This record gives C-alpha cells, sequence and structure tokens, in this order.
RNA sequence: GUGAAAUUCUUGGAUUUAUGAAAGACGAACAACUGCGAAAGCAUUUGCCAAGGAUGUUUUCAUUAAUCAAGAACGAAAGUUGGGGGCUCGAAGACGAUCAGAUACCGUCCUAGUCUCAACCAUAAACGAUGCCGACCAGGGAUCGGCGGAUGUUGCAGGACUCCGCCGGCACCUUAUGAGAAAUCAAAGUCUUUGGGUUCCGGGGGGAGUAUGGUCGCAAGGCUGAAACUUAAAGGAAUUGAC
C-alpha cells in the first residue's frame, strides 16, 4: 500500500467504498434501505425505513415491529425481514 | 482457666515522638497497663526510639502476667487523621518484646483513623520548608 | 488492675457456635458505682472468626451489645457488623470501577439501620482492555439494583434471620448474581451494618436467643 | 530586585502621591 | 465547525444520486398530496411530516415521488404556517430559557445559553426579514414571545 | 527553554485539577504533577514475623498487609531518593523499573 | 513539638482508651498522559428543571456564513459592603528557639480571612507562554462517545468480553523527504518558487505600565497611556570549561 501511485482514484476497489463514509465516497450514496416487513400472520406488505423512528405499526393487532434505536431500528424477534430496492 | 486464653487488647499508638502501649478490657473502657516510650527514657527525644519501646513493652509483660491476660489482641496505630499516617519506628520493637517476653498475640489490625476527605493540614501551602 | 474489680464472663448470642467471649472487670460495689449500671459497657468487638471456629471469615467484625447483666454473665447481643481495614484496603484496586450502595432499611422489631453495600467490576476471562470500566449510567443501575435487593431481603421478621443471612453471603450473592445482566460485578457483599435506633429493652426477648446459664 | 516588589514600590508611591495632592486639591 | 460552539461534527444525510423515485414506490401525486394536507391540518410541520411520509407511508423523498418541496406545497395550498419552522422552535426553545431562568437567578450558564439562543434568534430574523418571509415590522419580544408559542 | 512537553505534570483536555499534600512537608501540589507511590508491607517484618508466629495462639491466622498511598512533592521525592535526577535522554524514558 | 530544646497542657488527672450527642468544613482510596465546559472551572446519593456535544437519518430551510471597531455575558484566588456561621487552617500581632544580628525559615496561641446569602472588583505563569475559520500534506498503536458488521463464551434480543470498519475528541510513539537561530514542531509544514479569509498586536535596553488628562469602582484598584533624560549593548538557543 505504497500509496494512491499504484491505485486509480477514477476506478478504485469497488469494496473499500463499501467501507468510507457516505460522504466521503466517490459519489455519495445513503447507507440505509426499505424493507418490507413481513408479521407471523397475515398483513406482510407494510414497508418500513432501515434507520426509521417511528413506531410504526400494523392493522391487524398493532403488532409493534420496530424500536428507533440511535441506528438501525430494533426489528422485533417475531416479525421476519425482507428488504426492496430499486 | 490454664491453656485457654484469657484475652486483652493492647492499643499500640506509635508516632514520630511516642510509643504508647495501653492494655485494656475487650470493651477498651478499662486499663490493664498504660506506659508509654517516654517513661522509660531521661530525654524527650528518645521516647520514640525502638528500645524506649522495647522497655515499656517489657514491662507490660511483666503486669499482664498477674492479672491472667495471657493473650492480647494488638490495634496498632499511628498519628492518623489530617497528619501523617505511617506508624512510628517504634511500632515493630513494641510488638517484638511482647513476642519474646512470653506473650501470646491474638488478632493483629491496624486502626490508624482515615478521614474520607480532612480538614486542612498545617504548614501552609508551601509547606514545612525544612 | 486493683485488688477490687469483678472478673465477669460474656456471653455471645446463640445464634453463633462459641458463646465464650473473653473476659471483661467492673468495680465491685464502690459508693454509687453500681456493678449493674457499671457493666453496660455495651460494646464488644469481635472477629466472627471465633464465633464460628473458621478463620477464613477474619476479615469481618461483630459488634456485641450488653444488654442485661444476670448471673455472673453479661448476655450480649448484636449491636453492628463492620469490616477490617485489611480487607477493605486490599479490595480498591486501580483500573477498577467502585461501587457503593447504602439504604435506611427497617425490621419489623423497630431497629431503624443502615446498611452499605460495595462492588467492583470483574474482567471476563479473554479481556485485552486494561482498565475494565463502566458508564455512570451503568453503575446507577447497579446502586439501585442494590437498594432494591436489600430492601427485598430486609423488610420480613426479626433481625435472627436477618444475621442468619450476614455472616453467610446472602445479600452478596443475590445482588451479584442479580446484577449479571448489566455487569459482572465481583466481590459483592454488605460493608457493614449501623444500628440507628433500638426499640427498647422489652424486657424477655433477649432471653429468646441465649441459653441456659 | 524580583519585579513583584518593585511593583509593590510603585504602587505605594502612587498611593502616598495621591494623598499628598488630595492635601492640597 | 458550528455557529456558537467549538465542534466538528460532520453527520447528515447523503441523498441518492437517482433523483427519479424507485421503481416500487406506487402512490400517486393526489395521494401524497393530501396526506400532506391533512397532516399540515393536523398541526404538523415540514421537518416532522416528511418523516412520517418517510416511515408509515413508505415515501423516500417528497421532492422526487410529486416533484416540489413540501413547503411549496403547502404554501401552494396555503396551508403554511405563519412562521418558519426552524424560527419558531429557536423562540420557543428561548421561551422555555427564560421560563425556567425566572426562578432561577443563580443558574449563570443558562443566561449564556439564553444570550447564544437569542443571537441565533436575531440573525434568523434578519435573514428572514432580507427575503421578505417576515413582514418589515416584525420584532422579537422577549416578555410578549411566549404569547405568540 | 522547555524541559519537557507535557511540563512536569500530566493535563490534557482540562483547565483545573485539585492539589493534595505532600506526605512530608504538607506542600499543596497538584494530583497528577504529585509523585504518587503504592507501598503494600507486612506489618511486622522477617526479622518479626519468625518471634510472632509462635507468639500466635492459633496457626491459621495469616498474618495482616497494610496498604498505603502515598504522595510526595518534587522536592521531598527527589530528596528522599523516590526518583532521581535523569539524563536528558533518559528523561523520555517513562517505562517504571522493572 | 523538635536536628536538639523551650514557650504551652497537667495528680483540680494532662496525653491515652471506650460509648454517645452537637457543630462546621471537607468528599480519601476508586482517579487514569481519562470525561465535561466558551474560559474560569467541575468528583458522595436521589428527585426535579432547562441546556449541550458527538453519532444515526433517502427529515426540513435554502447561503441564512467566517472573523469582528463600538457595545455586552461570564471571569480562580486575594480584596470591599452588610447578615449568618465560625470545625480546621491561618496574613497582622505575641511568645519560644537558632543566629554576630532574625521584624524570617522551625514550635505553640491566635485576628481579618478560609464556609454561606445579597451586592461590588475585573485581575493571574487567566499557559498549549501557540487567536478563530477552511484545504492539503507520513506511518502506527492505545483510549473516550456514537454507529455498522462478524464472532463465540457468559450462574446472565440485549448487557459484559474478542476482532474489523466509519465519524467526532483528549493525547502519545517513530521518521523527515518539510520547517526552524536552535531547543523543537506532524504542526510551529505546504515561504525570496514570498498572496485562502479575518481580528488583535511588536519595532534595541531603561525611564515605565511611571507622570498627566479621560473614564469605571465605596476603596484597594482597573482600561487608555507619554515625555525629558540615559545607554552599546540588553536578550534567545546551543557549545566547551569552571563551580
Ligand atoms: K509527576
Ligand atoms: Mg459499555
Ligand atoms: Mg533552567
Ligand atoms: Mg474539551
Ligand atoms: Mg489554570
Ligand atoms: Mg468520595
Ligand atoms: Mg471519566
Ligand atoms: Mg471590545
Ligand atoms: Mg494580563
Ligand atoms: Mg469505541
Ligand atoms: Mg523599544
Amino acid at each position: 500500500m505504497v500509496l494512491q501511485n499504484d491505485i486509480d482514484l477514477l476506478n478504485p476497489p469497488a469494496e473499500l467504498e463499501k467501507l468510507k463514509h457516505k460522504k466521503k465516497r466517490l459519489v455519495q450514496s445513503p447507507n440505509s434501505f426499505f424493507m418490507d416487513v413481513k408479521c407471523q400472520g397475515c398483513f406482510n406488505i407494510t414497508t418500513v425505513f432501515s434507520h426509521s423512528q417511528t413506531v410504526v405499526v400494523c392493522p391487524g393487532c398493532q403488532t409493534v415491529l420496530c424500536q428507533p434505536t440511535g441506528g438501525k431500528a430494533r426489528l422485533t424477534e417475531g416479525c421476519s425481514f425482507r428488504r426492496k430496492g430499486d | 482457666r490454664e491453656g485457654e486464653h484469657v484475652f486483652g487488647v493492647a492499643h499500640i499508638f506509635a508516632s514520630f515522638n511516642d510509643t504508647f502501649i495501653h492494655v485494656t478490657d475487650l470493651s477498651g473502657r478499662e486499663t490493664l497497663v498504660r506506659i508509654t516510650g517516654g517513661m522509660k527514657v531521661k530525654a524527650d527525644r528518645d521516647e520514640s526510639s525502638p528500645y524506649a519501646a522495647m522497655l515499656a513493652s517489657q514491662d507490660v509483660a511483666t503486669r499482664c502476667k498477674e492479672l491472667g491476660i495471657t493473650a492480647l489482641h494488638i490495634k496498632l496505630r499511628a498519628t492518623g487523621g489530617n497528619k501523617t499516617k505511617t506508624p512510628g519506628p517504634g511500632a515493630q520493637s513494641a510488638l517484638r518484646a511482647l513476642a519474646r517476653s512470653g506473650m501470646k498475640i491474638g488478632r493483629i489490625e491496624d486502626v490508624t483513623p482515615v478521614p474520607t476527605d480532612s480538614t486542612r493540614r498545617k504548614g501552609g501551602r508551601r509547606g514545612r520548608r525544612l | 488492675p486493683f485488688t477490687k474489680k469483678q472478673w465477669y464472663d460474656i456471653k455471645a448470642p446463640l445464634l453463633f457456635t462459641s458463646r465464650n467471649v473473653g473476659k471483661t472487670l467492673v468495680s465491685r460495689t464502690q459508693g454509687t458505682k453500681i456493678a449493674s449500671e457499671g457493666l453496660k459497657h455495651r460494646v464488644f468487638e469481635v472477629s466472627l472468626a471465633d464465633l464460628q471456629n473458621d478463620e477464613d471469615q477474619a476479615y469481618r467484625k461483630i459488634r456485641l451489645r450488653a444488654e442485661d447483666v444476670q448471673g455472673m454473665n453479661v448476655l450480649t447481643n448484636f449491636w453492628g457488623m463492620d469490616f477490617t481495614t485489611d480487607k477493605l484496603r486490599s479490595l480498591v484496586r486501580k483500573w477498577q470501577t467502585l461501587i457503593e450502595a447504602h439504604v435506611d432499611v427497617k425490621t419489623t422489631d423497630n431497629y431503624m439501620l443502615r446498611m452499605f453495600a460495595i462492588g467492583f467490576t470483574k474482567r471476563r476471562p479473554n479481556q485485552v482492555k486494561r482498565t475494565c470500566y463502566a458508564q455512570a449510567s451503568q453503575i446507577r443501575q447497579i446502586r439501585r439494583k442494590m437498594v432494591e435487593i436489600m430492601v427485598n431481603q430486609a423488610a420480613s421478621c426479626d433481625l435472627k434471620e436477618l444475621v442468619n443471612k450476614f455472616i453467610p453471603e446472602v445479600i452478596g450473592k443475590e445482588i451479584e448474581k442479580a446484577t449479571s445482566s448489566i455487569f459482572p460485578l465481583q466481590n459483592v457483599y454488605v460493608r457493614k451494618v449501623k444500628i440507628l435506633k433500638a426499640p427498647k429493652f422489652d424486657l424477655g426477648k433477649l432471653m429468646e436467643v441465649h441459653g441456659d446459664y | 530586585m524580583r519585579a513583584k516588589w518593585k511593583k509593590k514600590r510603585m504602587r505605594r508611591l502612587k498611593r502616598k502621591r495621591r494623598k499628598m495632592r488630595q492635601r492640597s486639591k | 465547525g458550528r455557529m456558537h460552539s467549538r465542534g466538528k461534527g460532520i453527520s447528515s444525510s447523503a441523498l441518492p444520486y437517482k433523483r427519479t423515485p424507485p421503481s416500487w414506490v406506487k402512490t400517486a401525486v393526489a395521494d401524497v398530496d393530501e396526506l400532506i394536507t391533512k397532516a399540515a391540518k393536523k398541526g404538523q410541520m415540514p421537518s416532522q411530516i416528511g418523516v412520517l411520509l418517510r416511515d408509515q407511508h413508505g415515501i423516500p423523498l417528497v421532492k422526487s415521488v410529486t416533484g416540489s418541496k413540501i413547503l411549496r406545497i403547502l404554501k401552494a395550498h396555503g396551508l403554511a404556517p405563519e412562521i418558519p419552522e426552524d424560527l419558531y422552535f429557536l423562540i420557543k426553545k428561548a421561551v422555555a430559557i427564560r421560563k425556567h431562568l425566572e426562578r432561577n437567578r443563580k443558574d449563570k450558564d443558562s443566561k449564556f445559553r439564553l444570550i447564544l439562543v437569542e443571537s441565533r434568534i436575531h440573525r434568523l430574523a434578519r435573514y428572514y426579514k432580507r427575503t421578505k418571509k417576515l413582514p418589515p415590522t416584525w420584532k422579537y419580544e422577549s416578555t410578549t414571545a411566549s404569547t405568540l408559542v | 527553554t522547555f524541559k519537557r512537553r507535557n511540563g512536569g505534570r500530566n493535563k490534557h483536555g482540562r483547565g483545573h485539577v485539585k492539589y493534595i499534600r505532600c506526605s512530608n512537608c504538607a506542600k499543596c501540589c497538584p494530583k497528577d504533577k504529585a509523585i504518587k507511590r503504592f507501598l503494600v508491607r507486612n506489618i511486622v517484618e522477617q526479622a518479626a514475623v519468625r518471634d510472632v508466629q509462635e507468639a500466635c495462639v492459633h496457626d491459621g491466622y495469616v498474618l495482616p498487609k497494610l496498604y498505603a498511598k502515598v504522595h510526595h512533592c518534587v522536592s521531598c521525592a527527589i530528596h528522599a531518593h523516590i526518583v532521581r535526577v535523569r539524563s536528558r535522554e533518559n528523561r523520555r524514558n517513562r517505562e517504571p523499573p522493572q
């Protein structure tokens, strides 16, 4: 790792930017995503933010899904998580 | 009776100037023999010397046999409080002679009065300059 | 030390194993110096190693109180339980967190007493961190747990059971294992107990915890 | 000479001058 | 760094490069507009309306789905608050500080923070006056400020 | 001429630190600047332990320790040989002895 | 109590031992090249009250900013005006001791003060002797706060521990290819190859932070602040000797 003389700033390695700060990447990108949380029962289509801040509910039993924390929302053990993307 | 030990309490108080050997009841409200290092010397500088404590310990050993005091609980202490806390020079000899003068020793503890946070120590902010 | 005075013998409470505790003096009868009133020394420091004949508990200290002088004996009772300076000075180590708690719980016998607990954080078996500290927001929860466990095991029947759970480490172990969800908390037990107030002599309840002498 | 004590001497001189000037207004 | 501190923190958000809303967003502009208007009716505010849209209703960014900012939408609908949100919250914080400091005359640390918050309030008010977002006769009166909030 | 990078004390990121009093002269010294030592010793030494062993009532009595944290001002510490004057290159050596 | 003594206390019981009550001050150990705060500064528990940094964010506004004459908040200790409190320590004062002398260093008793409430003062080696904002330029490990991931143990998802990474902070170690009079500095570097923005401020040593005027203060004092005259050196860093 002599210095950037060996790497190319234009085409940097695709995994080293998976670890840098989002602002400090070559092009700024969010670190979050949106996920459609599926409860144990029906009504499995609700969409929630990864770094959510509001305690979302469900139409059935209000089925508390996530708790807001300092980072990613604390999903419950009973709620299944899969992610939706662009 | 014999063998089974009757216990007194020796409140050794060894400062840098004197050395008190004070034998009391378990309560501490009584007193068997109280002799300082200054009684056994003719100069008020040698009171804290180990040999003065040696003599005083010999005398306490002689006194504490006639009343049946066959063992001692030693509570060694120093000036304590806001002043110096290490025991004085005569703290050890006074103990050692107790061992040598046919006297039994029970538990040994240190009861130097330590403050959680004391008043102002004397000498001033610059300290005792020599 | 005089040709006067009387050699009395103390009697530790029945709760311990050995009742004989040294000997004591008093003025015989001279004038207004009554022997019965003069023997209300009411304080005796013992190690609890002698009262149990086991040497590993020498760090403890028991403060007994002379309640009634009868039959050439003194018939003491519990008045406090403290620590020697050796153990306390040995425990406090650098690169460690010291947690101290205290409560003013009350028993059924109206024996107002104050209890103190002391605890220290424990390093894990695989620990490279050289400090093993805790955050104040955690030591506060530890202190709350200490206080609630103290008031839980207390606020119950007479002090007999309270000292029955003092010579062993029942409060200390319970606090130790009720806080492992926060920190390991090694070396937890009651530092000292201070009797804030005694109800009265009550004239007889003392004989319920003493043998036939 | 320590400058602290020189400052003290200057302060004494200043107060004495002030007193002398207040004497005659 | 911070205007009234020595901090140098850089934590913030990072908007995605893709300006178009994501494909899975199947909400029309009318629904988003009605939701925003209803929220503004319920006494909400643009910052705390955007988060409600982001979390409950799965709208990553209002400017993407509807093509315009929340404040512009409210102003076009005429539901916009008479005072900008940031100035409103600064005034609320200053009012709370003054209410607390009334009974604690020796708390000479909240007096300093009060001076700081009043300076921020005045700077923001001057800016909003320069851009005609406030009446030119507007003035921050400490005694009657609490009546505003 | 700045003899030391830290100024002879251990203060960074704070402005005030309460003092202590030297155990020999009772001179006020900042807590971080004072030379602090922790000495742990037997109450009775090797010449005494032998004579106190048999004098003890029971053999199970372990001999008690004593622990003391002492603080010294620079003058008392130097005069008592707690810390000596070191060479210019050895001054930076913060490694404790052994 | 002292290097040694005396001033002082004491058979009316000094010093010492045990129990208990009261008073005021102080928060040991834990305590760290650790934390917070604009600085001064801040260290027992618990409750309340408002505030704050950093982190997280696919929330919001849209240049709202940086530094700042004038003008303002806060500002250790000592000091001033009154009320309370008044343990310890202790300027002034007294006495003992040492000394050629001792209005000092050493002992003892002590006044203002040390603590607090309502007001004044506005200074410190108030120091990192290093103004604030911004960019870039070597490496390393440790640590504090937050977050992301992995991991396999806990008398118990989470907490404690281990490993990796990101942001923010206090520092530390090695080395110039840098700078510098050098000590030394990873900023005190990117400077005759001289220009990112902005505030304050120095012009040989004394006289002198003095005189006087102005102004704030009850005062002690603070801010602003010369001139005549005198002088060839004063000073910084390092080197070899001498002590
Ligand atoms: K030091
Ligand atoms: Mg933790
Ligand atoms: Mg020098
Ligand atoms: Mg800081
Ligand atoms: Mg300072
Ligand atoms: Mg403490
Ligand atoms: Mg800390
Ligand atoms: Mg100004
Ligand atoms: Mg100045
Ligand atoms: Mg960390
Ligand atoms: Mg000049």
